C-alpha cells in the first residue's frame, strides 16, 4: 500500500498500545486490522500469526514492521462478501417468507454456528433493529454491518 | 499572546526593571526579588539570563515569555478532552477514575507530580473533582 | 442444475429420483449450510470492533490533550523565568486597581454630566412632544383636505 495510508496505519497501530513499549498483542491483532477497515475471519488472522495457542496469544507481541506484512497478506483475499449471498443465508430462517427473522433465532444462530459470537456481541449487534413483535428485517441488518 | 497580556506584561517589565534606562541587568532582579520576598541564589540570577540569546530588553523578554507559552494547547481543546470521558452531561470527572487516567492509564505521572497537580487544583479533600476551572488554572485566567 | 433425465422422473405431485442423487442435492445440506454460515464472520465482529475503537477514535488527539497540558503546567511552573511572573501579576492589582482608581474618578466627572444631560434632554423632549401633539392633528387635517381638492 502507498506510504500515505501506511503512515495512517502507524498512527492507528500506536493507538492500540495500553502501556508504552509500542507493542500490540497477538490477541489484539485482529481488532487492529478491523480498525483499519478490514473484515477478516478469526482463522484468517490466526494463520498469519502462525497458529498460536490461547495462552501465548496474550504473551506474544507484534511491532508495526512485522504487523504491516500481515495487513498486506489479508488485504488481498481471494473472495469477499456481498449482499446477495448474505441475505440468502438469513432467508432460510425467514419462517413463512415474511422478509423478517425472529430476534431470538438471529441471536441463537450467530452464537451457535461458525465463528461463534458471545451473547453480548449479538445483543449489541441486533438491538433497536427488532420491532414491536421482536422481528428483524435481514435486508437492512446486512446493510448496517456491510456499509458502516 | 493577546493585547491584554501585552499590557500586563509591559507593566510587569516596568516593575522588574528597577533602575530603568531600558534594559534589565542582574542587580535589577536581585534588588526586586529581595523586595518582593526571598531571592533565589546567584546561580539562578545567572541561569535566568542565559535562557535569553541576547540582552534582556522588553522584546527579548517578550519573545522568551511568548516562545515558552507557545508549546501548549488552547483551553477549548482541554474542555473537549475532559468532556470525552463523561457520557452524561454532569461533566465532573470524578477522582479515583481521574486518578487512574493520570497515574496508570496514560503517560503515567509519578507520585511527586500528582501531589503538585492535586495540591494546586483543589481536591478539597471532602469536595470532589471537577472540570473546566482546572482548565482555566492550567492555562491562565486564574493562578 | 443440469440434471440428467435418467436420474429423475416427474410424477403428478412428486419428483422421483435415482439412488444417491437426492443425497448429492444433499451433501450440500450439511456442506452448504455449515459454511454459508460459518460466515457473519467478522462482518459482525468487524463492525463491532471498529465501533468499539471509535468509542475513543474521536478521543484520539483531544485527549492527550490533558496530559501534555498537565506536563507543561509543572515544567512551566517550576522553571525559573515564569516563577517571577507568577507573583508579579497578583501585585498588578494592587497597581491595576490603581489604574482602576484613575479610570473611576475620571468616570465620576462624566457620570454627573450624564445627570445634567438627562434632565435637560428630558425637558427638551417634553417640550417637543407638546409640539408633536400639535403636529399629529394638523398634518392629518391637511392630508384629508388635500385629497378632497384632488377629486
Amino acid at each position: 500500500f502507498s506510504e500515505e495510508q501506511t503512515a495512517e496505519f502507524k498512527e492507528a497501530f500506536q493507538l492500540f498500545d495500553r502501556t508504552g513499549d509500542g507493542k500490540i498483542l497477538y490477541s489484539q491483532c485482529g481488532d487492529v486490522m478491523r480498525a483499519l477497515g478490514q473484515n477478516p475471519t478469526n482463522a484468517e488472522v490466526m494463520k498469519v500469526l502462525g497458529n498460536p495457542k490461547s495462552d501465548e496469544m496474550n504473551l506474544k507481541t507484534l511491532k508495526f514492521e512485522q504487523f504491516l506484512p500481515m495487513m498486506q497478506t489479508i488485504a488481498k483475499n481471494k473472495d469477499q462478501g456481498c449482499f446477495e449471498d448474505y441475505v440468502e443465508g438469513l432467508r432460510v430462517f425467514d419462517k413463512e417468507g415474511n422478509g423478517t427473522v425472529m430476534g431470538a433465532e438471529i441471536r441463537h444462530v450467530l452464537v451457535t454456528l461458525g465463528e461463534k459470537m458471545t451473547e453480548e456481541e449479538v445483543e449489541q449487534l441486533v438491538a433497536g433493529h427488532e420491532d414491536s413483535n421482536g422481528c428483524i428485517n435481514y435486508e437492512e441488518l446486512v446493510r448496517m454491518v456491510l456499509s458502516g | 499572546f493577546d493585547q491584554s497580556q501585552i499590557q500586563e506584561f509591559k507593566e510587569a517589565f516596568n516593575m522588574i526593571d528597577q533602575n530603568r534606562d531600558g534594559f534589565i541587568d542582574k542587580e535589577d532582579l536581585h534588588d526586586m526579588l529581595a523586595s518582593m520576598g526571598k531571592n533565589p541564589t546567584d546561580e539562578y540570577l545567572e541561569g535566568m539570563m542565559s535562557e535569553a540569546p541576547g540582552p534582556i530588553n522588553f522584546t527579548m523578554f517578550l519573545t522568551m515569555f511568548g516562545e515558552k507559552l507557545n508549546g501548549t494547547d488552547p483551553e477549548d481543546v482541554i474542555r473537549n478532552a475532559f468532556a470525552c470521558f463523561d457520557e452524561e452531561a454532569s461533566g465532573f470527572i470524578h477522582e479515583d477514575h481521574l486518578r487512574e487516567l493520570l497515574t496508570t492509564m496514560g503517560d503515567r505521572f509519578t507520585d511527586e507530580e500528582v501531589d503538585e497537580m492535586y495540591r494546586e487544583a483543589p481536591i478539597d479533600k471532602k469536595g470532589n473533582f471537577n472540570y473546566v476551572e482546572f482548565t482555566r488554572i492550567l492555562k491562565h485566567g486564574a493562578k | 442444475l443440469e440434471l440428467d433425465p435418467n436420474l429423475y422422473r416427474i410424477g403428478q405431485s412428486k419428483i422421483f429420483f435415482r439412488t444417491g442423487v437426492l443425497a448429492h442435492l444433499e451433501e450440500e445440506r450439511d456442506l452448504k449450510i455449515t459454511d454459508v454460515i460459518i460466515a457473519f464472520q467478522a462482518q459482525c465482529r468487524g463492525y463491532l470492533a471498529r465501533k468499539a475503537f471509535a468509542k475513543r477514535q474521536q478521543q484520539l488527539t483531544a485527549m492527550k490533550v490533558i496530559q501534555r497540558n498537565c506536563a507543561a503546567y509543572l515544567k512551566l511552573r517550576n522553571w525559573q523565568w515564569w516563577r517571577l511572573f507568577t507573583k508579579v501579576k497578583p501585585l498588578l492589582q494592587v497597581t491595576r486597581q490603581e489604574e482602576e482608581m484613575q479610570a473611576k474618578d475620571e468616570e465620576l466627572q462624566r457620570t454627573k454630566e450624564r445627570q445634567q444631560k438627562a434632565e435637560a434632554e428630558l425637558k427638551e423632549l417634553e417640550q417637543k412632544h407638546t409640539q408633536l401633539c400639535e403636529e399629529k392633528n394638523l398634518l392629518q387635517e391637511k392630508l384629508q383636505a388635500e385629497t378632497e381638492l384632488y377629486a
